[PDB]
Formats: C-alpha cells, structure tokens, sequence
RNA sequence: CAGAGUGUAGCUUAACACAAAGCACCCAACUUACACUUAGGAGAUUUCAACUUAACUUGACCGCUCUGACCA
C-alpha cells in the first residue's frame, strides 16, 4: 500500500513550518 | 507550550499501538515475499523437469527490464476534461562551479 | 610457536577484508545484475527521504548489498502563470524537486521480479521510482562543473 | 589480605576483585549476578523467577532493572556480601537502567567498590 | 629482547618475564605490564603460557 | 618443522570464500557474548582454567537430601499466565511502569522466593561457603525445609541468621529461637557446629548445640543431647563459620 | 515430444490508480505527526508577516505614524481567505467512480485504489471456465515469449504491458478428466508470468462475456478451487 | 474426499526445575541513511483423556507436508 512509508514528519532540527497542499497536475490528478 | 499530562499520556499510548500495527505490516509484507519466492522457485523446479532448455532461458537476466520507471499513485484520478491554466516553468537552480 | 600444534591460533587477518585507500562499476553476470541505481524523485522532501529509508531497510532484510545511499542536488523550479485578461506571466509558486538514490548491487536475475513488485507497491503518492543501471556519467553528475577545464579544453578542440 | 588476581591489563574486564556484580540483559528478562573471581555465583536475582515476575508489569524495562537491584541488595546482605566491583561498558554505564540498578544496590547497603588489599 | 623466564620457571615478584617491542605475549594473572610492554611477575610462582 | 593440530582449530568453521556475504558482529556486545562462550568450552591446548580453576571431582556430588516436591507444571503455568494478564490489564500498572514509579514489595518477594527458588539458592550459597565440602565431604543436599534461627538481642530486637550474615559472639550468648514448619508426629534433630573454631585439630569441629527427637517444631521439648555453648572464635584467627543443620 | 502439454499464462495486472484510504489508527498517527511537526518547527514567512501585520496595525492605533505600510494593503489572513475561495471552487476527481456503483467488472475505471487482475473466459470441452489469458508454447520461442504472444491474440486489445523478468511466478498442473486422456496427451502445465498494464484497454466491440478485471479478494468467484490456490500465491494484495 | 508422515511464536537437539528460554523481529530518538547504542513493543506449546505426571509418552481431535482420487 502507498501508506507503507507515507506517514512522516520533517526530520530536521531547524526548519520552517510547512503546510499541506494539493498539487493539481496538468491532467487533473492531485497529490 | 508544555503538554498536559493527559496529552502526553495519550501520545505515549498511541505510539505503543503504532509499534504493534507496524509489526503486523512487516509480517504481511514478509509473508508475501516468502509466498512469491516459494511459488517462483517451485515453478522453476517444475520447468526444469519438463524442459531443461526452457529453464536455462528462464533463469537468465532480461536486458530490457531496466530502466524500470513507475510513478506513485495519485490522490484523486485524472479529470477527463480539465483545462490547466497557461503558464511557464523557469528553472532557477543554482549552478555550483569548482574553481582552484 | 611454529613447531607446536597450536601454531596460528592467533591468526585473524584472513577473517577481515583487506583495506585499500574512483570505484570500478561491476557489470552483472548472466544470472545477476550489476550495480543498480534506484532513484526516488518527489516534490516533497519527506516522502522521498522516507521511501529511500524504506528501500534501504528492505534491502537489508533481503540481504541485498547497498553500495551507497546518497541524495542528488535539489532542483528549484519557478511556476509562472498567465494572469487573467493579461499577457504578463506572474510568479505563482516555487516547487522544489528532491531526489534520493539507493545504490544496490548483486541483485539476482530471478529475484529481480519479486524485488521490483514490492518496491513499487509501497511507493507513496507523488513519488516517482526509476531503477537504472549505474554508469560513470551518473557518478560524474554529482560533482561541480569545472569552467576552467572547459575553457582550456575548448582551446584544444 | 587475600590475593586479588592482578594483571590482564590488555584485555577486558579486569580480574582484580574478590566479588563482582554482573548484570545480564536479554530480550525478555533482566538478571543480576554476584560471583566470586573463581567463577562461582554467590547470589542472584532474575526476572525469570516467579517471586519477582509476579509483581512486575514488564520484566524488560527500567523498573525491572531497579527492582532487580533492590532484591539483589537484600540477598547480598543475607549472604554476607557487603562489597563488590561493577564493570560496565561505556554505553551500559551511561544507560538509565544501570544507573537506577546501581542506586538500588547502594541504597540497599551494598558498596560497589572493594577495599584495597593489605600487603603490609 | 625476548622471554627471560620460560614455561615452568620459578619467578620472584618483580622478575621480568619477557621484553618485547610489540605485544607478542600478553599479561595474564599475576603478571604486570611495564610502560614499554615489559612483562613482569607480580607474585612468586611458576610461569605458565 | 610443523606439527598438525591435535583437534579442531579456532575459526575453522568460518567459510572464507563468502567473506563479504557473511554476517559480522557489528557490536562489541555481540562479540563479547560469543567470546565468553568460547572461553568456557573445553580445549585441547593449555588454558588458564587448567592451572587456576579448582579441580572438581569428575563424579557428580551425591545427593543426600529430601526428595524434590512434585508440582503440576501445566496447572502451575496456567495460573501464572492468568496472573500476568490481570496485572497487565490494570491501567494504573502501565502508567507506573511507563513513568518509572512502580516498585516491587520486597517482603512478598522473599516469602515467594523462600517457597520456590530459596532452597536452590541456599544450596548454591552453602556450596560456595564450603559447608558441603567440610560437613559432608562433598555430598550436597537441597535445604528444602526453611529454617529460621534468630538470636534475641535485648527485649525488643532479634538478630536473624540467614546464610553467612555476620553475628557477633555477644549477640549469640544465649541459645537462639528456632522455628521451622513441621507436621505433627514428625521428629527432627538440630545441631550447631563451628567448622573453623577447633583449636587443636584442623579437620575437627566443635559441637556447640545438639537437640534430638524434637517433636514437631517444638524445639523446647527436644532432648538436650549437648547443652548450648556460645561461639568463641579466637582473637586474630579470622572469621569462623557456624552452621545449623536440621 | 512429452506427454504434458506446455502452456504459458499471463498475469496482467493494473496497479492502483489512487492511494489507499488511511485506516483509523493511521489517521490518528497522521494527525499526531502533523501536530508534532508544527510544534517543533520555526515560524514560517507567512506566520511572521501575519504577526508583523497585526503588530503594525496596533502601532497605527497607538500612534498616527504611517510608515507607508505598502505590504499592509493585503493582510496575511486576507490572502488566506482568497486562497480558500479558489479551493472551494475546484471540484476534485471522484476516487469512487461510476463503475464502482454500477459494479461493471469489465472496466479499468472501477476500484481505483486496489490492484486488478485480468481474467478471460475460455471454453474447454463444451464448458466455460475463467482463466488467466494463456497461449500454447511453440518451438523456437522462450516460455515468456509465449506470454508476450497472449496479448496479440486478445480480441481488439490496445494495451502495452511491461514484463518483469523471464522466470515464471507460478504453475498449475492438471490432468484431463478422462475425456481425451491418452499417453500422448496426459494433461497440461501452465506457467504464469506477471506483467504491468502501462497504458491501454480493450475496444468497445466486445466487453462483457470476454474478460473481467477483479481484485484478489473477489478472485475466487471466477476461478476454480485448485486453480485459485495456485493463483493466490503470486498475486499480492499488499 | 482417501493413504502416510507431521506438531513450541520465525529458527533451535531451549526447557533438570527453580522456569515456557536464547536469538531473530517491530516502533521511537541518534544517524544523509545504514550500523551501533538508549528507551519501548508483540508474541507460541492444536485440543482433551490416560502414575493427575508428560511442550516431551500413548490414544483420539485439529492444523500442516507429501502421495493418489477429483480436475480444463
Ligand atoms: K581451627
């Protein structure tokens, strides 16, 4: 399954906050 | 912000469940590789008895296997009639050069 | 002592691989592939890093030698979009592409099918898998471009 | 006044002791031994024992290691063992488990250092 | 440099058993090692390899 | 000149052709564990154990004690697993272990240990102290009947005798209070001997106390075959051993 | 020749089109991971601008000093409002398609999250049976080459399959049920080869009675007990 | 469906009893990652009856592995 290694967090000590967004591709599919 | 006792207790209990859930993911993935490997090896042994020449070709490497490219799944499927906006892509990657 | 039956009880250097102070690529045999590069490209750094970690750990479980695990240089791409009722392109978003490579060797001819099936099923969404054969060009692509050598080489041309 | 086994300076651990505390940690259990330099075990406390296991939620955590120290310290006093050496590795000594086991032994009365031999 | 006391030889405390530039022989029970890797007896007894 | 080994040499079963594919230790702890195992095995070359290890007799030690108790492992294992489930089910137990605030009751541990592993731990400890070597010329027994000896010191205190704990001659001036679990109609003999007290003869002992034909556990009603004598370890002679044998 | 007839089957698989839904525990862990990530992160540029903007709005109230405040024209929350409006206007593709509600087991569009296997119905001895596409081995051809040929024999198919390796991933050995059971023709031996459906699909001429695309769970409805036991070993459902 | 063999969680010729053990394994932190270390997690005798003993012996009962029937 795609969830095998998809539950993650930024493994850095110093990093700015990141926000989840949907990247709409050119065929309409999203990720 | 300091976490409350109830929160730290809820996070500790959730992670304890995560160890067992991931332990069962690996087991399913570890029993699938075994099943596939056994069936393949069993089939290859049966293919050697039937015809040795075909078995020799079966165990050879496939030159056309690589390069092997596969994209991951999408979140939502493609839209049949979706028109993307017009735009341009401008690569702004810094080029590093070694001097001396 | 030499004459005694216990001669050589303290030998140990035949049990260790010799250490030698770039690296020759070993082309695969008829039944085993050569050095293989497993590229993992994703628009999200955490997904590529997480899957590269999964593939490394999976290869350890399967006794597949991992020659090297390294990251390729990140590529930043500006995404301009034509404005409404206008001919000017305005900067919309900046998308970075992060790539991770898990370099393996010694993959078997028969087991290659099973290995590829497992590492594609666990592929996260938005992560691209590309299994290529290692070449000198792949290794050289990791190093800075030398402009001085190009100018001096151009004179010879 | 008894001889301690001096020497073995190039290997680990030392033999220069009369009694030593030796802790064995496995995947499921925690065992602590007090043994004489000649190799004889004097007293022991293990989470494999039902007397200890029945009171422990887990026999493999820090609490189990602290409990083994408290049980062993009492058994040491009943056997007459008041002194012993403990020979941990750098990572073992820094571990929170071993620090709690050592505190349990010292609070229980056992001294984890041995007196110097008298030569004269 | 070499063995000064062979197998079975009686030694006294302090007697140098062997001298070596490298650790050919290692110190055992009741055997000290000097700053220059010199092996000497810490007790009176019989040398054993 | 060379001589063939008298047996299998170390590091011989290692296949040197597949060295790169062989598993390595990777940790100091994994090598040490294997190293300690090899050191204990018998070898055909000269070893430290040969010259310094005590020369134990090859024949096993004759057992002269009471028969082991018969226990149903199946029922015992079932009850033990059930108890662990009940303890682990309690949520307050999990938080105490997770927060490292839990503790065991030492009083209960000793009571259970005295019923279960106590006898074997006492035998192992008695063998270390040399009692079986001296008292029974090497024959060993499992002390399956717990013996509780206590010297009354003052009017409100007791000095318990365990298995090697130090008791001073002043505390042992009078006969101790001896109590053990015994059925009705049984007979017992209790003695006290000083293994090391004897002044003239090295191999002999001193009989400090002898009580015979004790009915049940009523030690006071036994026949005083030998009256009680307090220990008299001589000055400068070291630490002596006094053993109560039931 | 040999008594056993050599056959080459093809296990053509359509890999998941969309990601699989998160389970209840995975959702809890995903929320915790998001919370931890926010907790240990530094302030983002957006957060800083919102803070400064709120601060600069305060000083204007306290003191009439303007300081241009060009960027203050649009606030950080005002931008967030515009971003959400455009999102609510876009309609995402349906992860559950019409074929999932109609239950059309002949279309690829159904069951996007799970893997599908191709099953073609073939008539043996006046009896219809569901089997993986197969062809008979012929001299001068590798055993995999027989599987590559099965696609060409498929009826009005425009599909490009990627074959993984040369070795077979399974086998099923059966004997004819006494019909044409002879020393020359004792039975058959099918060898399965896995392939991935890169792109393409069948035509609209003949769809229903020909083929179906089924997940591994609903794979037994069509295959036989013994034929199923051998197919459920190399068909993964990870 | 029949005939044989077979029986501790993944492996073990671990289990005398004092006890279901050792390793392998899963998560987290450290590590680019791996490894190591620390701190946690999950586990088994197929089920009953026979000196009551018995994970161990004999029987049935279950699961398993092959050999045939059944088979496209
Ligand atoms: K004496």
């Amino acid at each position: 399954d795609s969830s095998r290694a998809s539950l993650t967090r930024v493994h850095r000590q110093a990093y700015a906050r990141l926000y989840p967004v949907l990247l709409v591709k050119q065929d309409g599919s999203t990720i | 912000v300091e976490l409350t006792f109830e929160e730290t207790e809820r996070r500790a209990l959730l992670l304890k469940k995560w160890s067992l859930y991931k332990q069962q993911e690996r087991k399913m993935e570890r029993d699938t590789i075994r099943a596939m490997l056994e069936a393949q090896q069993e089939a290859l042994e049966e293919l050697q008895l039937e015809s040795p020449k075909l078995h020799a070709e079966a165990i050879k490497r496939d030159p056309n296997l690589f390069p092997f490219e596969k994209e991951g799944p999408h979140y939502t499927p493609p839209i049949p009639n979706y028109q993307p906006p017009e735009g341009r892509y401008n690569d702004i990657t810094k080029v590093y050069t070694q001097v001396e | 002592y030499k004459t005694k039956p216990t001669h050589g009880i303290g030998k140990y250097k035949h049990l260790i691989k010799a250490e030698e102070p770039v690296r020759a690529i070993n082309l695969g045999t008829d039944y085993e592939y050569g050095v293989l590069n497993i590229h993992l490209t994703a628009y999200d750094m955490t997904l590529a890093e997480s899957y590269a970690q999964y593939v490394h750990n999976l290869c350890n479980s399967l006794s597949i030698k991992v020659e090297e695990s390294y990251a390729m240089p990140t590529k930043t791409i500006e995404v301009l979009q034509l404005q409404d009722q206008g001919s000017k392109m305005l900067l919309d978003s900046v998308l970075t592409t992060h790539e991770r490579v898990v370099q393996i060797s010694g993959l078997s001819a028969t087991f290659a099918e099973i290995f590829l099936e497992i590492i594609q099923s666990s592929l996260p969404e938005g992560v691209r898998l590309s299994v290529k054969e290692h070449t000198e060009e792949d290794f050289k692509g990791r190093f800075k471009a030398r402009p001085e050598l190009e100018e001096l080489l151009a004179k010879l041309k | 006044v008894a001889r301690k086994e001096r020497g073995w300076r190039t290997v680990f651990p030392s033999r220069e002791f009369w009694h030593r505390l030796r802790v064995i940690r496995t995947q499921h259990h925690v065992e602590a031994l007090v043994e004489h330099q000649n190799g004889k075990v004097v007293v022991s406390a293990s989470t494999r024992e039902w007397a200890i296991k029945k009171h422990l939620y887990s026999t493999r955590n820090v609490v189990a290691c602290e409990s083994i120290g408290r049980v062993l310290a009492q058994r040491c006093l009943e056997a007459g063992i008041n002194f012993m050496v403990y020979q941990p590795t750098p990572w073992e000594a820094a571990s929170d488990s071993m620090k709690r086991l050592q505190s349990a032994m010292t609070e229980g009365g056992v001294v984890l250092r041995e007196p110097q031999r008298i030569y004269e | 440099q070499g063995i000064k006391k062979m197998e079975g030889h009686y030694v006294h405390a302090g007697n140098i058993i062997a001298t070596q530039r490298h650790f050919r022989w290692h110190p055992g029970a009741h055997v000290g090692v000097g700053k220059n890797k010199c092996l000497y007896a810490l007790e009176e007894g019989i040398v054993r390899y | 000149r060379r001589t063939p080994p008298l047996g299998p040499m170390p590091n011989s079963d290692i296949d040197l052709s597949n060295l790169e594919r062989l598993e390595k230790y990777r940790s100091f702890d994994r090598y040490r564990r294997r190293a300690e195992q090899e050191a204990q095995a018998p070898h055909w070359w000269r070893t430290y154990r040969e010259y310094f290890g005590e020369k134990t007799d090859p024949k096993e030690k004759i057992d002269i004690g009471l028969p082991p108790p018969k226990v149903s492992r199946t029922q015992q294992l079932l009850e033990r697993k059930q108890a662990i489930q009940e303890l682990r089910a309690n949520v307050e137990e999990e938080r105490a272990a997770r927060l490292r605030t839990a503790s065991v009751p030492l009083d209960a541990v000793r009571a259970e240990w005295e019923r279960t592993c106590g006898p074997y731990h006492k035998q192992r400890l008695a063998e270390y102290y040399g009692l079986y070597r001296d008292l029974f010329h090497g024959a060993t027994f499992v002390p399956r009947v717990p013996l509780h000896v206590a010297y009354a010191v003052g009017e409100d205190d007791l000095m318990p005798v365990y298995c090697g704990n130090e008791v001073t001659p002043t505390e042992a001036a009078q006969a101790p209070e001896v109590t053990y679990e015994a059925e009705e109609g049984s007979l017992w003999t209790l003695l006290l001997t000083s293994l090391d007290g004897h002044l003239l003869e090295p191999d002999a002992e001193y009989l400090h106390w002898l009580l015979t034909n004790i009915p049940g556990n009523r030690v006071a009603e036994g026949q005083v075959t030998c009256p009680y004598l307090p220990p008299f370890p001589a000055r400068g002679s070291g630490i002596h051993r006094l053993a109560f044998l039931l | 020749g040999s008594p056993w007839r050599l056959l080459g089957a093809l296990c053509l698989q359509r890999p998941p089109v969309v990601s699989k839904p998160l389970t209840p525990l995975q959702e809890e862990m995903a929320s915790l991971l998001q919370q931890i990530e926010i907790e240990r992160s530094l302030y983002s540029d957006h957060e800083l601008r919102a803070l400064d903007e709120n601060q600069r709005l305060a000083k204007k109230k306290a003191d009439l000093h303007d300081e241009e405040d060009e960027q203050d024209i649009l606030l950080a929350q005002d931008l967030e409002d515009m971003w959400e409006q455009k999102f609510l206007q876009f309609k995402l593709g349906a992860r559950i398609t019409e074929a999932d509600e109609k239950n059309d087991r002949t279309s690829l569009n159904r069951k996007l999250d799970r893997n599908l296997v191709l099953l073609v119905r073939e008539k043996f001895g006046d009896q219809d049976v569901w089997i993986l596409p197969q062809a008979e081995w012929q001299p001068g051809e590798t055993l995999r080459g027989t599987a590559e040929r099965t696609l060409a024999t498929l009826s009005e198919n425009n599909m490009e399959a990627k074959f993984l390796g040369n070795a077979p991933c399974g086998h099923y050995t059966f004997k004819f049920p006494q019909a044409m059971r002879t020393e020359s023709n004792l039975g058959a031996k099918v060898f399965f080869f896995k392939a991935l459906l890169l792109t393409g699909d069948f035509s609209q001429a003949g769809n229903k009675g020909h083929h179906v695309w089924v997940t591994k769970d609903e794979l037994g409805d069509y295959l036989k007990p013994k034929y199923l036991a051998q197919v459920r070993r190399f068909v993964s459902d990870l």
